[PDB]
């Protein structure tokens, strides 16, 4: 069994309405982890129990190099705690914001790891639904880690559909902005937006007003920098096709279609999951508590129904 | 560097 007192609480890494993520050290081992702490009373009051349960189930039942892994889960009378592997490289959002744009080769590396993770999730009948820069982290070696599984839908195989209006506004697929149901191709739209951001340095569609933002997503044609390679233009046009049936990855073979795109001609998809490729960037931390790839906004801040939640990993 | 975004569900 594991409790709150089994850990040192070092630094705030991230924060939302429904929880905080703290860098912790397990006292007995000296190992560092990221602990997500939620308030039961808030989760219950605001009807976030289903999302929290889904997040728990996905974490408990997935194992993939490019998905955040759960070490322990436990609870108290008023709190739920996920102890996850710590990604010391921060969010892809941090890095892209600093660099403005990635090379196509660097974008291809991250893109391949994301495709691998999405292929894996789809193979487990899970649709992720919230691909975005803030939910993609870099681990200590520079590999992608997908985070934030609360918006996943489980039990979606083949062309099964979903109804919930959810995601992140800027990343919503056009079909999600129509009435009725949508399928797993929404994840390839999401990949398209992040790939577009990585190679073009901006969102493909943006307005501060959601009504106008949603009009752009539904109605506006994407634009490309003149100098983007033809293969990059082709990939982005394919992933950001508005009709999910015409979208790259939208057909019956799903991730296969994306993997076979000429943009990824140089990728050995078997090497990808085995982590044989040297990543394009390794976080240059000087210690395990060096939080330089997290915003000072968080790290400076001082720190002072659920039946099947508890979990201890077999690793 | 765009503003940070926020996930939602309705
Ligand atoms: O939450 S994280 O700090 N960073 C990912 C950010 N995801 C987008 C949500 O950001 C707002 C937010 C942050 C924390 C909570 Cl609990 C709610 C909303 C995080 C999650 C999972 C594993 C991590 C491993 N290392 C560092 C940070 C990790």
């Amino acid at each position: 069994k594991v409790t709150m007192n089994d850990f040192d609480y070092l630094k705030l890494l991230g924060k939302g309405t429904f929880g905080k993520v703290i860098l912790v050290r397990e006292k007995a081992t000296g190992r560092y982890y990221a602990m997500k702490i939620l308030r039961k009373e808030v989760i219950i009051a605001k009807d976030e129990v289903a999302h929290t349960v889904t997040e728990s189930r996905v974490l408990q039942n997935t194992r993939h190099p490019f998905l955040t892994a759960l070490k322990y889960a436990f609870q108290t009378h008023d709190r739920l705690c996920f102890v996850m592997e710590y990604a010391n490289g921060g969010e892809l959002f941090f890095h892209l914001s600093r660099e403005r744009v990635f090379t196509e080769e660097r974008a291809r590396f991250y893109g391949a790891e994301i495709v691998s993770a999405l292929e894996y999730l789809h193979s487990r009948d899970v649709v992720y639904r919230d691909i975005k820069l803030e939910n993609l982290m870099l681990d200590k070696d520079g590999h992608i880690k997908i985070t934030d599984f609360g918006l996943c839908k489980e039990g979606i195989s083949d062309g099964a559909t979903m109804k919930t209006f959810c995601g992140t506004p800027e990343y919503l697929a056009p079909e999600v902005l129509e009435d009725n149901d949508y399928g797993r191709a929404v994840d390839w739209w999401g990949l398209g937006v992040v790939m577009y951001e990585m190679m073009c340095g901006r969102l493909p569609f943006y307005n501060q007003d959601h009504e106008r933002l949603f009009e752009l997503i539904l109605m506006e044609e994407i634009r490309f920098p003149r100098t983007l390679s033809p293969e990059a233009k082709s990939l982005l046009a394919g992933l950001l096709k508005k009709d999910p049936k015409q979208r790259l990855g939208g057909g019956p073979s799903d991730a296969k279609e994306v993997m076979e795109h000429r943009f990824f001609l140089s990728i050995n998809w078997q090497d990808v999951v085995q982590k044989k490729l040297l990543p394009p960037f390794k976080p240059q931390v000087t210690s395990e508590v060096d939080t330089r790839y997290f915003d000072d906004e968080f790290t400076a801040q001082s720190i002072t129904m659920f039946e099947d939640f508890d979990y201890i990993a077999d690793w | 560097g765009r503003p940070r975004t926020t996930s939602f569900a309705e």
